[PDB]
């Protein structure tokens, strides 16, 4: 059921390997950096928020010292 | 009061008359910028003309296009025409048809001096400057909405090419088209009444979608 | 009833809530004056009561129906003056004044370029004057409406205080018949306290 | 109902939480299921040879090249009726994705076009297109990134994206009669030998679900991105640990 | 101080990295209007290429200009960077190489693709490449002139088209001679001297001519 | 002799003659005020004084030489606050800090953006922040650096009463030693008539 | 001594009141002695046959052209050092005139070039050079416009003067290398027959005189454009009656 | 002493008359256009300080007015 015999063969897709080869990683990286920059962007954000939210912490500490 | 608007952005036009050469001093230099690279030959210009005449046209309009909006947001005239008793899409159809008469004519009338420039014939000339007439109003529709979205940037000058030029592309198409038709001389009633169809459409909707876009900037 | 009535308008500009639940309704011949602390904001206000800017949360309503369905209406009586004067520079202040409605004949114009302090200065280029004289332009603007509804962001900005007194005294006499005069002022101004109304745009 | 409850931010925030692992682990098992039967286990073009595999890295990149920008006026024209903020943000939200699927269907074309043409870039129609969509995409993605409020930008790439969907047709039948004269074409992009079929669709379906997928994700990332400061967001990440 | 201020010119245009990337698309789609202007034929289009190359990086650049100092204007950062203790001509100098760092950078590694869509060789790449760094420098110090006078006009769009283009003509002449000379294959060695020598000479001038003419714009 | 010293300036914007003939010597260690009565005009005159604007006749001195020789070494001597701060607001107000000289170490970082009122939003962008805050970034800058002249251009322009306070310390601070402070405002400042001397462009 | 005085306005304007009358009629005289020996009471070429009297037109059309230029430049110098105002106004005085005397030179070339080329225009190194200058007029002319005040704008177009003439020697050996490079040129511009020389000299001087009293009369113009309030105005206009 | 013996085929100079003509009524033309617009420049300048100075005559009888 492969058209390819070998699995060697498989790698080496006809002659025409070199352009089919390209394309297929010059698509597989634009993927994953969407991918990336959708998980790391969202890490970012949770993470800009804990700092402005331990900032605000030390805002709330602040004014106890002042009502103190 | 739809043509008072009009008058007034003639009369405001006309004041400093200088500034409305600019745009075909700036065509002049995109038609001087080619043969300068290409070389003197005169048939490559020849069927090169065109291109050369297209974007030249596309850039000239395109920078053009700041004094369409960019003046009347500093003074706040902007709000008072957006609260004239008069919908908003007659008012930037004023404003558009006020800024062709202001920027398109100019290059109307100097079709003839880039067409004696490149080397085209009469019947060339007569199909550029018939082209030129149903394109540079599509200019200015297509133009409006880049122009009310950018209106509020500061850096809003290389946005509005990127935003105005693929909308122009088929207009482009169609017009060194029809003159790669006329060099060969073909009857071009055909192009120019899809180039008219592109001018109605666009004279129809981009009103509707420049008053939501001058809306949206102001506030 | 009365005309304009603000029902919940919420507004963050740059994700700033400048204010929140703010609702007032103004019967007719009636000059209510925001009073609020912040530079920024109560201009803001008045650009969401003129339809300049859309309420991100709640409605501005002229006559009982939404700001979105009576455009034609409501800008047929309603005068706004901004921080900027809203004139051409490039034109004379005659024909600037002449580009809003009526103006034209003696009996609309030459004494309403006059009130506003201007006489003398008529067919002088707008770019060749002061800035204040730029603004009495617009000012000017006032003698000659038929606009029940007025709103004005610092109307009395470079103004001498005879111009202000006479743009009181005719502000008041359109505040007789039934007439709106909605402001925003930096100095404390000479009107008795009885007549007033006070919008305060609080936090 | 609770489509009028999808409109309030942290619930379409848990909504696209719980959407995105189940959609992306079955986008992945469609996707690798429509490489791998067509990538191998089966046949190859006769006239072209192994070379046909390329089909698939184009076409559900091209095909949904358009569907998203297509689903981005949808998104759009809910921007400008009911005054949605939500759909400008996913208009926002699914156009680098649109752009990352122009970029791949016009790589793909160029390395289908060498074995062929013999030069990467034969100004064919549809490439020519996809480069239009490609430039039609980086105007949204650069006016949503120039203005300085995010609510006013997504309602500008809002107006730019209808004004594209109007004018989108007319370039399309204008590359394709642009060559109709300048010489011609061949039969490249969608004629298929059956039976290396449902290898395509497949891919198709399971590129849809990836930009579902990443589209759920992004509007995840622009929602937090906006309420950066209202306590839902405070309840969630106190939530974290 | 100079490199202080080299640096914070990086810093500023890298914190929103997005804007960049505006000169090559406005770049690509000029490359985009010849082609379907002048028809898909490669042999037209191989020699037509220098042309929509400089033209394209002409404009792509100008327009790209506007971030030079229309920023620092309204900032108030220009004043401040006048009133440093050094001469102004090491900060427009600063300036200009921060501004080619951000501008012509991104033409540099956009040069590969550029040149795959235009049918150019390997040879044609390689002294593209080399004139574009040799000439976009240039396009700087020849565009700061024009940038610092028309920072203060609130229309300074044409005007700075205007001003910046003939004095980029010999660029233009020299550039596609360049690639005339090595599309059928020459030793391009001159040429590029000549462009080296066109590039030493203004930016010794230009930081001396900018720095008097931005006093001039902003008091 | 005193250092900075004005020698008929005269002033020419769009054909109007804002002022002429004014020349005034200041010595080291006082806090001139320039009162003035039009808007723009003492702007002007400011300018002018730190050498952003060329007289149209007459010349300002420092140290007994022209400004346009002595360019390398006034510059070195002195901070301008224009009426827009001169930071960048895409920037960090921090780095915003730390381009201009010294601040980086503690003993001159960190509690010059905090006596200005700005502690702990330092590492905020600047975009971010009220308007006031954006001017407290180069309001801040007084108290790391070395320049013995300052110069105003309406430094209390929405800072609260203990910003304007504080401000008012550092600057008699500065005033006891060697050094100018020329500054423009419109509140009536809270500090001795003996100290200050008022120096008014007089129409 | 009196150059010094040479720098107040009104003197100024009472010196270039008394020097336009008598340089005008002077130029008047000089002109119509130069072309009517010119375009009669001279021989032909043998080539070019009746048509070389266009090297009249043409040639103070040119060079003078540039030389306008190059004289602005010095105007511009004393601006930028001595900080001369009025030199300043002599330039914006001297682009429309410089600018007029290219487009004649341009229009004088084209149909020269006619009877010759065949078509009226033909890139030629010299007609380039020609127009590459009238642009560089043009960006003058388009800066003092543009500007609202008329000090500040003339120092800019000094500014660019300055700029225009550094690039200037470039621009035309640049374009002159041009045409060495693709297609040479016939000799057109001071190829000349002797005894069809002095009139060519006499047309050169007589526009060099035109071009100073149109200089020495736009310089008033300009001179009332600024003090249109100072007394000295004031007396001027109560003087006239 | 002229060159072309009749003064009718002076008007027609060798054939070539189209041009010489042509660039004579062009060169004609833009020196009258430079000259008409500096006199009437010179002239409308005249006149606009002639309305100034009459306008701030009035001022000068407004005052005049406040004062008695």
């Amino acid at each position: 059921t492969p058209a390819f015999a070998s699995w060697n063969e498989f790698f080496a897709m006809g002659g025409y390997a070199f352009f089919v080869w390209l394309a297929v990683v010059m698509t597989v990286i634009p993927l994953v950096v969407l991918v990336v920059h959708s998980v790391m962007q969202h890490r970012a954000i949770l993470r800009g928020v804990a700092q402005q939210r331990a900032r605000e912490a030390r805002l709330r500490a602040a004014q106890q010292q002042e009502a103190a | 009061m739809f043509w008072r608007i009009f008058r007034l952005e003639l009369r405001v036009a006309f004041r400093h008359s200088a500034e409305i050469a600019n745009p075909l001093w700036f065509f002049l230099i995109v038609i001087t910028l080619f043969p300068l690279s290409i070389g003197p030959e005169p048939q490559l210009l020849a069927r090169i003309a065109p291109g050369i005449i297209w974007v030249a046209a596309l850039l000239s309009s395109l920078l053009a296009l700041e004094r369409l909006f960019r003046d009347d947001l500093q003074d706040g005239s902007l709000e008072q025409l957006m609260l004239l008793p008069l919908p908003l899409p007659a008012v930037v159809l004023a404003k558009v048809m006020a800024h062709w008469m202001v920027t398109g004519l100019p290059l109307l009338i100097l079709s003839p001096l880039v067409a004696m420039l490149l080397g085209m014939d009469v019947y060339g000339w007569q199909v550029m400057a018939l082209t030129l007439l149903l394109g540079t109003p599509t200019l200015g529709f297509l133009g409006a909405p880049g122009v009310a979205l950018t209106v509020g940037l500061k850096r809003g000058g290389v946005l509005l090419s990127i935003l105005v030029l693929p909308l122009t592309i088929p207009l482009l198409i169609f017009a060194t088209a029809a003159m790669d038709a006329a060099s060969m001389h073909l009857p071009v009633d055909g192009y120019l009444a899809i180039l008219g169809a592109l001018l109605a459409g666009t004279a129809t909707l981009s009103p509707f979608a420049t008053a939501a876009a001058l809306r949206i900037s102001i506030q | 009833m009365g005309m304009l009535e603000a029902r919940e308008l919420l507004c963050e500009r740059d994700e700033r809530t400048l204010f929140s639940g703010l609702s007032f309704t103004l019967n007719a011949g009636e000059w209510v004056q925001i009073t609020g602390s912040n530079g920024a904001g109560k201009t803001t206000l008045l650009r969401l009561l003129t339809g300049l800017s859309r309420p991100d949360a709640g409605e501005v309503l002229w006559q009982g129906q939404p700001l979105h369905q009576v455009r034609d209406s409501y800008h047929q009586n309603l005068l706004w003056i901004g921080h900027q004067p809203g004139i051409k520079t490039r034109l004379t202040a005659l024909e600037n004044l002449h580009f809003y409605h009526r103006d034209g004949d003696t009996a609309q114009c030459l004494e309403a370029l006059a009130q506003a302090g201007l006489a003398g200065f008529e067919d002088i280029p707008v770019n060749q004057l002061s800035a204040g004289q730029q603004r009495r332009v617009a000012l000017a603007r006032l003698w000659l409406t038929r606009a029940t509804l007025w709103i004005l962001d610092e109307p009395f900005t470079a103004i001498d205080v005879n111009g202000v007194d006479r743009l009181t005294q005719r502000m008041a006499q359109h505040t007789e018949q039934g007439g709106i005069v909605i402001l925003t002022t930096h100095q404390p101004l000479n009107v008795a306290e009885s007549k007033i109304r006070r919008i305060s745009l609080t936090q | 109902k609770t489509l009028h409850q999808l409109a309030i931010p942290p619930r379409l925030y848990q909504i696209c939480g719980w959407f995105i692992p189940w959609l992306a682990i079955a986008s992945v098992v469609v996707l690798t299921v429509g490489w791998i039967w067509g990538f191998g286990f089966a046949p190859a073009d006769y006239q072209q040879g192994n070379s046909y595999r390329i089909i698939y890295l184009h076409v559900p990149a091209a095909i949904w090249s358009m569907g998203i920008y297509a689903s981005m006026a949808v998104a759009a024209f809910i921007g400008l009726v009911w005054q949605m903020k939500m759909a400008n943000l996913a208009v926002a939200a699914m156009a680098p994705i649109g752009a990352v699927f122009t970029f791949i269907a016009l790589v793909t074309g160029s390395a289908w076009g060498k074995p062929m043409w013999g030069t990467w870039w034969v100004w064919d129609a549809r490439l020519t297109s996809e480069l239009v969509l490609l430039f039609l995409y980086v105007g949204v993605i650069a006016l949503w990134h120039a203005f300085d409020d995010r609510r006013l930008a997504g309602r500008a790439a809002g107006i730019l994206v209808l004004i594209g969907v109007v004018n989108l047709p007319i370039i399309h039948y204008s590359v394709e009669w642009w060559n109709t004269l300048h010489q011609g074409s061949t039969r490249m992009q969608q004629s298929i030998d059956p039976a290396m079929r449902s290898p395509l669709r497949w891919s198709i379906f399971g590129f849809l679900l990836l930009s579902a997928t990443l589209t759920l994700m992004r509007m995840r990332n622009l929602i937090l991105l906006m309420e950066k400061r209202r306590p839902w967001v405070s309840e969630l990440i106190l939530k974290r640990g």
